[PDB]
């Protein structure tokens, strides 16, 4: 629920307190199922 | 490369002109026959103009303003190479007696606004604007 | 002992959304930060802090 | 049989394929609606700034002419265009008051539909 109380500079402001919040990041992995198996041999990988 | 001067009128653009024209290094032919269309043009639409204002006129107006390489736009020498190359080509498609009659034709057409040079700018033109979205 | 109570307290450790910051985030090491995990979500049960 | 006095609420729809904008009252009920497939853009392009300024003006147009004149924006789900669109819907002569990402998020809730190969 992020809010952007108020253009261009609105729109610069809310732009980038989405992509702090990484909603984006969130939907792209929802978007698929991941094993947990693959979760944890990833987190290890990295 | 250096580009001579018209002998009569002492432009480049008719140089290039006549280079577009020009057919295995004939340059004296081309030379008679852009001399000679400019003759009928300026007998047959005898205007309150002359007979060089309305070639350029009808170059001016075949001309094309954008080209999807998406839509871009167009560099001014590329511009006006390829309005001369299209006022050229269409010309020796298009039917008639001589070389002279047909350019001459097809010039008066181009500054009248109508003929088949006009309607692939047109067409350009619809092909460009159709993919807006991706520019 | 965090208390669940003083929520104004338990703000200090979250973000702009409300969310719980991470241990590296901060100072706190893991006990440090269990119990302050802990408290924060037995406010949200009970209706101190939004969980959004 | 519908009233907006006003004051209204955008609501924004985006994905990953199409963006879906709709104006509406403060009780929610939408009095314009415009999308890229409504605009005509049926291609991978539907999720295009261009397409949503395009529906955005529309919407706008269609719905400014009803007493709408000051909005709230909320936005749900991802993809291009919805940065056009509320630049859109403002600068269309309704006036924007705040920007608000409704985008739902799950505390792990369902099954996601397995993976593409």
């Amino acid at each position: 629920m992020i809010v952007v109380p108020v253009i261009e500079r609105a729109l610069k402001r809310f732009k980038r307190k989405f992509e702090k919040t990484g909603a984006v990041r969130e939907l792209r992995a929802r978007q698929a199922f991941e094993k947990p198996s693959v979760a944890k041999r990833k987190k290890m990988q990295k | 490369r250096q580009i001579l001067p018209d002998p009569v009128y002492g432009d480049v653009r008719v140089t290039k002109f006549v280079n577009h024209l020009m057919y295995d290094g004939k340059k004296n032919t081309a030379f008679s026959i852009f001399y000679g269309a400019l003759d009928i043009v300026k007998t047959k639409h005898s205007e309150e103009k002359s007979a060089l204002e309305i070639w350029k006129a009808a170059l001016d107006n075949i001309t094309p303003q954008v080209e999807v390489k998406v839509p871009t736009e167009i560099r001014p020498e590329r511009k006006e190479s390829i309005s001369m190359k299209n006022l050229i080509l269409y010309a020796r498609k298009r039917g008639g007696k001589t070389m002279a009659d047909k350019l001459a034709a097809e010039i008066v057409d181009a500054f009248n606004n109508q003929g088949a040079a006009f309607k692939r700018k047109e067409d350009m033109h619809r092909m460009a604007e159709a993919n807006r979205a991706f520019a | 002992y965090i208390d669940y109570k003083d929520p104004e307290f338990l703000k200090k450790f979250l973000n702009e959304q409300g969310k719980i910051l991470p241990r590296r985030i901060t100072g706190t090491s893991l006990k440090f930060q269990r119990r302050v995990a802990q408290a924060v979500k037995r406010a949200r049960h009970l209706a101190l802090l939004p969980y959004v | 049989v519908v009233r907006v006095e006003a004051v209204g609420q955008a609501h924004i729809h985006s994905s990953f394929n199409n963006i879906i904008i709709s104006l509406a009252n403060s009780e929610g009920q939408v009095i314009s609606w415009s999308s890229a497939g409504k605009m005509g853009f049926r291609s991978s392009k539907k999720n295009t700034p261009y397409a949503a300024q395009m529906a955005a003006q529309d919407c706008a147009k269609v719905a400014y002419d009803m007493g709408l004149r000051k909005v709230t924006v909320y936005v749900k789900g991802p993809g291009n265009g919805r940065e056009s669109a509320i630049r859109t819907i403002h600068g269309a002569g309704i006036e924007v008051m705040e920007i608000i990402d409704v985008t739902p998020m799950p505390h792990n809730g369902c099954r996601p539909p397995k993976k593409r190969r």
